[PDB]
DNA sequence: CTTGACAAAAGTGTTAAATTGTGCTATACTGGGAGCTGTCACGGATGC
């Protein structure tokens, strides 16, 4: 579940992102983010009831 | 047009070897693709059989055309914007296009800079980005490692 | 993978996420280097 | 407890090197954004 919110938004990360620029240079490998999601579900381990 | 073991460039991204013609699933029937490979990056890429060469698919200089470019690098120069928006911004459009005499110009002309009036922490990175792609492709043509590419960009200048 | 809606050209490319924890044998997980654990939860099944 | 000599601790003057504060970039960008629940009792203002 909090992979699926998290990852949300990650995909915040990823829509946004990627219009700002130049589909020229464009891949997920620039495209792609990490702590929005590494740092929710990071967040759900912890500090979580 | 392009043959399976056809060695050639896919910008922006970098030097790599192809692989192929295959049958993606794309909106309605399956168009033929060239499978693409890239030598270090471990990814795939399938580009359009209807006009590769127009897309930005291209081919690989071959062995004999260095030379312009290394001379293109050591002497080589190109107008750029005043403003550093616009300057910029013309060398990350060069950086996008993949066509290696124009980004062995911008290179000439950055480089020149650099070691003249001095260069940001900007248009050194883009600088910087445009002599590593060089490395790469004249490391694919010459059949050689990346450091002997280096060492012929460090050969036109010292 | 990485499609363009104009011209077609599909870019694929694998990424890296990130870091996630994953289980101990138990069913504990370690985190920040301490053993801990995640307590089951419970609440009314969704539906009408 | 005293006088001169002298090393170091300390004072001061002037600069080089760093840190920090400011202004501006010209195609065109022209009305957000995120959701949350399973009380309960009474007192007061407020809308019937």
């Amino acid at each position: 579940d909090q992979f699926r919110v998290g990852l949300a938004r990650l995909a915040r990360g990823v829509r946004e992102r990627m219009v700002m620029g130049s589909p020229d240079t464009l891949t997920p490998a620039k495209l792609v983010n990490s702590r929005p999601l590494e740092a929710a579900l990071r967040e759900f381990f912890s500090r979580s009831q | 047009e392009f043959r399976p073991g056809d060695k050639v460039v896919l910008p922006p991204y970098g030097v790599g070897v192809v692989a192929g013609i295959a049958q993606r699933s794309v909106s309605g029937v399956s168009r033929a693709y060239y499978q693409v490979d890239f030598p270090g990056s471990r990814s795939k890429a399938y580009v359009p059989v209807e006009a590769p060469h127009s897309v930005g698919l291209r081919k690989a200089l071959a062995p004999e055309e260095v030379p312009v470019i290394l001379d293109l690098l050591k002497n080589g120069r190109m107008p750029l914007p005043k403003q550093w928006a616009a300057r910029h911004r013309k060398t990350s459009e060069i950086l996008a296009d993949g066509n290696p005499y124009r980004i062995a110009q911008m290179a000439g002309q950055l480089r020149a800079w650099e070691v003249e009036r001095g260069l940001p922490d900007l248009d050194r990175q883009a600088l910087r980005r445009a002599i590593h792609l060089l490395a790469e492709e004249v490391a694919q043509s010459l059949e050689i490692t990346v450091q002997e590419a280096k060492r012929l960009f460090e050969e036109a200048w010292g | 993978q990485l499609i363009h809606k104009d011209t077609g050209l599909i870019k694929e490319d694998e990424v890296f996420l990130g870091h996630l924890p994953l289980m101990t044998e138990d069913g504990s997980f370690i985190i920040n280097g301490a053993d801990r654990v995640i307590v089951s939860q419970i609440h009314r099944s969704p539906g009408v």
